[PDB]
RNA sequence: GGGCGAAGCCAGAGGAAACUCUGGUGGAGGUCCGUAGCGGUCCUGACGUGCAAAUCGGUCGUCCGACCUGGGUAUAGGGGC
RNA sequence: ACUGGCGCUGCGGGAUGAACCGAACGCCGGGUUAAGGCGCCCGAUGCCGACGCUCAUCAGACCCCAGAAAAGGUGUUGGUUGAUAUAGACAGCAGGACGGUGGCCAUGGAAGUCGGAAUCCGCUAAGGAGUGUGUAACAACUCACCUGCCGAAUCAACUAGCCC
RNA sequence: UAAACGGCGGGAGUAACUAUGACUCUCUUAAGGUAGCCAAAUGCCUCGUCAUCUAAUUAGUGACGCGCAUGAAGGAUGAACGAGAUUCCCACUGUCCCUACCUACUAUCCAGCGAAACCACAGCCAAGGGAACGGGCUUGGCGGAAUCAGCGGGGAAAGAAG
RNA sequence: GUUCAUAGCGACGUCGCUUUUUGAUCCUUCGAUGUCGGCUCUUCCUAUCAUUGUGAAGCAGAAUUCACCAAGCGUUGGAUUGUUCACCCACUAAUAGGGAACGUGAGCUGGGUUUAGACCGUCGUGAGACAGGUUAGUUUUACCCUACUGAUGAUGUGUUGUUGCCAUGGUAAUCCUGCUCAGUACGAGAGGAACCGCAGGUUCAGACAUUUGGUGUAUGUGCUUGGCUGAGGAGCCAAUGGGGCGAAGCUACCAUCUGUGGGAUUAUGACUGAACGCCUCUAAGUCAGAAUCCCGCCCAGGCGGAACGAUACGGCAGCGCCGCGG
C-alpha cells in the first residue's frame, strides 16, 4: 500500500557512489568550450585552502533592501603561487573520444616537480627525465621535437599544458608538487602551440588566468568524515527512543518485493572525501603577495581603499592549521570544499555570466584579521599593544634591554 | 521595493508569546504561521515580522476562544541582520492585527524589531522604539 | 534515623456552676518519610546459544507488625495444603 | 451423461506446461513420414514461388492459449442498391428565392422560423404561406427551388476486409 | 420460608390552552422494578442530546433518561488511603521541531584461546508457464579470483510433528 | 440547460474496464509463510489535486468548469479515536487516488484483536458462553548465502610511475510571494489581469565553520562541598564530586555559501498542397512547440584504451636493440 503521507526523498541520487574519491587533487572533467575568436588564455589554476575570514563591503544592488548598505560576508582565502609550465599535451578528436596524441616536456624540470614521479623520493636515484632532457640539445633530438610540434599543429584539436605548483613557497610539509593539465583556449591550434611553447619553463601567475570580481568554479575533495551511519550520512529521521535494536537506523530498507535492497535506500558507509564541483564562486580579491623592494611589503594583502592599515591577509597569530600566507591569493566569496591546506582546482565558468549577481563590481571596505585561534578582538599587533600598554614581560625585557 | 531576508525563526507552533498591545490580551498562543507550505513532521515556525494565527490564553474574556491574526514583533532567538549583527530580544512578543495588517490595538509596549517595522507600516507607527 | 502527636498529668487565665481557653508534659498507633530486611511497580531498560532453565541496573511497595527468618515437628497424590 | 486421456506415459510439435496436436517405447543402422515447421538463435525455402490486402506517434503474427466489447472513421480496398447527367451533370464562382400574406388560432412582438392544424393559387426560371442563423420585434442573411459561366462523368445510402 | 436460589409484563380511556398521565378498565403474572443511580467498569442504536473544557475533542466532566440489557446484603453515599483505571491545569523538560557533541565499555585490529544454531544441492535478475509468488526449468538480461566492516530486502531464514 | 439534445449534464436502455471494496470458491500453505494499525524508508502506477504546454465554455476581466500531452516535482501542521476510515481546526500552489505478501514486527512499537487473573450486563439449573463493554498481561536468534552500502584487491598492457580519455551506470532541482506593468487591458459598474524586468522566500540538494549557537575530560583556568596528606603552600579521592567561563575539533536553515545549457519532438496551433477542376495542418513536403524524453553540467570509471618517464653491476651481473646468426 502507498505510504500514508508524502515526503521528499532523503539525499540525492546524483552522487550515488558515495565513496572515497580515487584522487586527492580534484580533476576538472570539463573545460570551457573553446572558441578561436577569443585571445589565447588558460582556463584553470591550482590553489591551496588557507582559511576563512569575513569582509565588510557596500552593495550596489538596486531594488534591494541592502542597496547602498554595508554587509558582512564570509570569504575563503586560497593561496595561489604561480604555476610553472613544464609540458604540452596534444589531443586529437576520434569517434571514440579525445585521445592523447603527443606529449612534449620542457628541459629543466623543477626538482619539486620531479618528486611527483616517485613514490619514495628519499631512496630514488632522481633519474626521471634525465635521458629525455638530453634530446633538447643534440640536433637529432631537436629535429624530433620539431616534428612533434609540427604533428601537434596539423593533427591535434585541443592542446593542454602541464603545469605544477611550487611547494617551496608554501608553509606546508609536502614538497611534492601538484601536476595538472590546463587546457589552452582561444585561438587556432597553431597559435595556442606557439603561445604554450613560449611559456615552457616559465611561471604563470594567477592574475594572468583569473580576474577581479568574476565568478569561477571550485573543484576539490571534501573533508573526510570516516565511516558514518544513515542519520549522519543521509540525514534520515531518528527513530523514537523506545526502539529496541537501535534508533540511528532506517526502519524499512525495502518492501518484500522486489526481494532485494534497492540502490536508492540509505545505508551506512563512507562519508566525506568526495569529489565535488561548486560553480559560481565570485572572486572578491586577488591578493598581491609579499614583495621586497627596500623593505617587506604586506599592506597589499589586507589594506583597502578605506582602511589604509599596513596589515596582511594573515590573521593575528597566523592561519589556524595552515601557516602563513606569503604568496598571491584569491579571496573567494563563501565556503569551499576541503580541509585547510587542501589543494583546490579553480576553473573558468562554463556558463555565460549575465545576471546581476555576476558582473557586479566588488569594492571592499574592511578585511577582518582578528585571531581565528579563539575569540580574537584585535586586528593588528600594533593595535593590541596600543590598547593594553606595556606588560610585565615587556618591562623585564626592557630592564634587560636598558 | 525589497523583501524580507531569511531570519532564524525560533517560534514554532504552540509557543506562547507576550501580547504587546493594549487590547487587553496578555499572551498569544501561536497555532499556525502564514505562508508555510510545510514538510513531514516539521513544525511551522515564525520569526519577527511573520503573520501568525494565534489565540489568547489569558486576557479579556471576549478575546479568548477565538482565532486572531497576529504579527511577531520581538523574539528571544538571535538572528543575523545582513551586517553581521546577531540581535535578540528579552522576550517574545506580538501584536494582534487583522488580515489587512493594521492593529486591533493602538499602542505597543517595548521595542519593535526593525525587520517587523519595515514590513508592517501600521505596526511601525504605534512602535515606541524600533530596535 | 527522623515526622505527626492519642489518652493520662502540671501550671496559668476565664467562668455562678457545667465547664472552657492557652502553654507545657506525655508518647499511642495493623500511623507517616526512610535504612537493613522482606517484596517486586515501571522502563514493556539490560540479557535473551545469558552471569542466570528467571538474572542484572535504575526506579519502586512495605519497613512494630495479619512483620522477617533458622532449626525441629505434622499434613502425601484424587491426597495434602 | 458419453468416449478418450492423465493418474500409470516416455517420445516429436505447442518457446515453457500432468491432460492439447502427432504418435505410444527392447538395443541399433538405413530410408520415409505425422503433427509442426524452413530470416538468425535452430535442422529445413539461399524457390529469380503465385495473386492480392495492410502503415499503426499502444501495427500484426497460428487449436487449447494465455487479453477485449458496443459504437465510430471523408484511411484504403472490394461489393449491393438507387439516383443525376451533352434536353449538359457534380463541385466551384455569380443572381432571383415573390403577391395576396406582416396567411388562420395562439398575442404583449412574434411577420415563414417559442407553438396547433392544414400546403391555396398565379408569376413563371423558381420560391417552402418556409431547412436554419438572427433581430425585443422589425429588419438583414442562408437553405430547397431555379438560372448563368463552366464542358465529362458524378452523387447517395448501405455492406464487410485490413488498419485506426 | 427470598440478608434461600431466584424473579419483578402489555394494550385502552382519563386533569378547564395544549402536552403527559397522577387516576381507572381489562389480558396476563407469583409480583409486575419501590428508594435510588446511569450512555456508569453496565446503553446495541451511539461519535446519544444539551452545557462546559479546546482553534479544533469518537476523550473528560456536569445534566437528561421508555435504561438493547440499572437497581437494592446489596443500592446510594463519604473522609483517609492506593507501584489500581481515566481527564484537565501549573511547573518542568531533547518526547518532539531537529538533531549535534562528549565520556565509559564494546564492536574494530592484534597475541593467546576458542564454541553453537543451522546445512538436499546451492545461492545475480525480469517475464513465462508451473501445486495459481522460482535459486535451479523456458525465453531474455548477463556472468571475473580471494576477501573486510556493516546491513537487515530475500532465503515464503531458524526455533516447536500449529 | 431563460431558447438550444450533446458548453456542461444524461432518463429509459445497453457495452465495457479495474482488482485500492465486499462476496463466491477452496488450488498452495496446519512436522507454522508471525495475525491490525501507527512509525520509518524506498520505489512504482495514473483513473492529474497543484505546477509546465495546450484545446473548449452558457470563457468580458477575475474566478470556475470540461478535455488533451503529461507522473518531472510536490501533496503539510494539529484536537478526538488503537483505529484503517471519519470529522473538525489552520496553513497551502495543492493539501489527488492507489500498488509493492491488505510493502515494511531477526526494523520498532504493542494502543487493538486473540491465551491464562478480574469486574459488569445479557444468556445458561450449572460448569460456562457472548464479531458486548472494561482493566492487567515475557515481542526471542544473524557470525551463513545473496541483495545493498562502503573497503582492499584481482585479469591483461615486460616491471613501475605520472598525466589523461570515456564505454557504461547514476543524475536534480522545485514551488511561491512582493514591486513594476497597473487601478492598466476588460467591464455599465463592482471589480480586475498577463508578458518582459527586479527583489526575495519554500521544499530539496551539495558543502562549509569567518561569524552566532551547541558540545567540551585540552580534565585548560578560576570558584566551591565532604574527606585526606601535621599546617601553610602544593595537591589528591568522591566510578567526570559539583559548578562558571572555555581553545581546538566536530556541528545547526540554530550560522554561512552554491545549485546551470542544448537537441529531437508531444499535445496543440499553423504553411504549402493534392486526394475530391473548391476546400483541406497531411496524403508527399514544411514551421513553431513544452515541469515530458535524450544529452550536456555533475558523480563513478570496463577482464576498455592513450601519451609520456625511468627501467636493476662496480662487479661478473643482470637487461635492451641490432643478425632470422647458428
Ligand atoms: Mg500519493
Ligand atoms: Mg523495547
Ligand atoms: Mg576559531
Ligand atoms: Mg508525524
Ligand atoms: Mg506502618
Ligand atoms: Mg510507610
Ligand atoms: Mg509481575
Ligand atoms: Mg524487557
Ligand atoms: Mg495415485
Ligand atoms: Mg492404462
Ligand atoms: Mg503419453
Ligand atoms: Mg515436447
Ligand atoms: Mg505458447
Ligand atoms: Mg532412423
Ligand atoms: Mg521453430
Ligand atoms: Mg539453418
Ligand atoms: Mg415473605
Ligand atoms: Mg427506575
Ligand atoms: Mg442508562
Ligand atoms: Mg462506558
Ligand atoms: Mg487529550
Ligand atoms: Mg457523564
Ligand atoms: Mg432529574
Ligand atoms: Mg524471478
Ligand atoms: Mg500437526
Ligand atoms: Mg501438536
Ligand atoms: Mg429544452
Ligand atoms: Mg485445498
Ligand atoms: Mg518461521
Ligand atoms: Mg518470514
Ligand atoms: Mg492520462
Ligand atoms: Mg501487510
Ligand atoms: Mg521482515
Ligand atoms: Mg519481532
Ligand atoms: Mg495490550
Ligand atoms: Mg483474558
Ligand atoms: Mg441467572
Ligand atoms: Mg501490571
Ligand atoms: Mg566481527
Ligand atoms: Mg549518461
Ligand atoms: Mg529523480
Ligand atoms: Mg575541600
Ligand atoms: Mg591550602
Ligand atoms: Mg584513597
Ligand atoms: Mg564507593
Ligand atoms: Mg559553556
Ligand atoms: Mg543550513
Ligand atoms: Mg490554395
Ligand atoms: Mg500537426
Ligand atoms: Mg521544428
Amino acid at each position: 500500500s502507498h505510504r500514508k503521507f508524502s515526503a521528499p526523498r532523503h539525499g540525492s541520487l546524483g552522487f550515488l557512489p558515495r565513496k572515497r574519491s580515487s584522487r586527492h587533487r580534484g580533476k576538472v572533467k570539463s573545460f570551457p568550450k573553446d572558441d578561436p575568436s577569443k585571445p589565447v588564455h588558460l582556463t584553470a589554476f591550482l590553489g591551496y585552502k588557507a582559511g576563512m575570514t569575513h569582509i565588510v563591503r557596500e552593495v550596489d544592488r538596486p531594488g534591494s533592501k541592502v542597496n547602498k548598505k554595508e554587509v558582512v560576508e564570509a570569504v575563503t582565502i586560497v593561496e595561489t603561487p604561480p604555476m610553472v609550465v613544464v609540458g604540452i599535451v596534444g589531443y586529437v578528436e576520434t569517434p571514440r573520444g579525445l585521445r592523447t596524441f603527443k606529449t612534449v616536456f620542457a628541459e629543466h624540470i623543477s626538482d619539486e616537480c620531479k618528486r611527483r614521479f616517485y613514490k619514495n623520493w628519499h631512496k630514488s636515484k632522481k633519474k626521471a627525465f634525465t635521458k629525455y632532457c638530453k634530446k633538447w640539445q643534440d640536433e637529432d633530438g631537436k629535429k624530433q621535437l620539431e616534428k612533434d610540434f609540427s604533428s601537434m599543429k596539423k593533427y591535434c584539436q585541443v592542446i593542454r599544458v602541464i603545469a605544477h605548483t611550487q611547494m617551496r613557497l608554501l608553509p606546508l610539509r609536502q614538497k611534492k608538487a601538484h601536476l595538472m593539465e590546463i587546457q589552452v583556449n582561444g585561438g587556432t591550434v597553431a597559435e595556442k602551440l606557439d603561445w604554450a611553447r613560449e611559456r615552457l619553463e616559465q611561471q604563470v601567475p594567477v592574475n594572468q588566468v583569473f580576474g577581479q570580481d568574476e565568478m569561477i568554479d571550485v573543484i576539490g575533495v571534501t573533508k573526510g568524515k570516516g565511516y558514518k551511519g544513515v542519520t549522519s550520512r543521509w540525514h534520515t529521521k531518528k527513530l523514537p527512543r523506545k526502539t529496541h535494536r537501535g534508533l540511528r537506523k532506517v526502519a524499512c530498507i525495502g518492501a518484500w518485493h522486489p526481494a532485494r535492497v534497492a540502490f536508492s535506500v540509505a545505508r551506512a558507509g563512507q562519508k566525506g572525501y568526495h569529489h565535488r564541483t561548486e560553480i559560481n564562486k565570485k572572486i572578491y580579491k586577488i591578493g598581491q603577495g609579499y614583495l621586497i623592494k627596500d623593505g617587506k611589503l604586506i599592506k597589499n594583502n589586507a589594506s583597502t581603499d578605506y582602511d589604509l592599515s599596513d596589515k596582511s591577509i594573515n590573521p593575528l597569530g597566523g592561519f589556524v592549521h595552515y601557516g602563513e600566507v606569503t604568496n598571491d591569493f584569491v579571496m573567494l566569496k563563501g565556503c569551499v570544499v576541503g580541509t585547510k591546506k587542501r589543494v583546490l582546482t579553480l576553473r573558468k565558468s562554463l556558463l555565460v555570466q549575465t545576471k546581476r549577481r555576476a558582473l557586479e563590481k566588488i569594492d571592499l571596505k574592511f578585511i577582518d584579521t582578528t585571531s581565528k585561534f579563539g575569540h580574537g578582538r584585535f586586528q593588528t599587533m600594533e593595535e593590541k599593544k596600543a590598547f593594553m600598554g606595556p606588560l610585565k614581560k615587556d618591562r623585564i625585557a626592557k630592564e634587560e634591554g636598558a | 521595493s525589497g523583501a524580507k531576508f531569511r531570519i532564524s525563526l525560533g517560534l514554532p507552533v504552540g509557543a506562547v508569546i507576550n501580547c504587546a498591545d493594549n487590547t487587553g490580551a496578555k499572551n498569544l498562543y501561536i497555532i499556525s504561521v502564514k505562508g508555510i507550505k510545510g514538510r513531514l513532521n516539521r513544525l511551522p515556525a515564525a520569526g519577527v515580522g511573520d503573520m501568525v494565527m494565534a489565540t489568547v490564553k489569558k486576557g479579556k474574556p471576549e478575546l479568548r476562544k477565538k482565532v486572531h491574526p497576529a504579527v511577531v514583533i520581538r523574539q528571544r532567538k538571535s538572528y543575523r541582520r545582513k551586517d553581521g549583527v546577531f540581535l535578540y530580544f528579552e522576550d517574545n512578543a506580538g501584536v494582534i492585527v487583522n488580515n489587512k495588517g493594521e492593529m486591533k490595538g493602538s499602542a505597543i509596549t517595548g521595542p519593535v524589531a526593525k525587520e517587523c517595522a519595515d514590513l508592517w507600516p501600521r505596526i511601525a507607527s504605534n512602535a515606541g522604539s524600533i530596535a
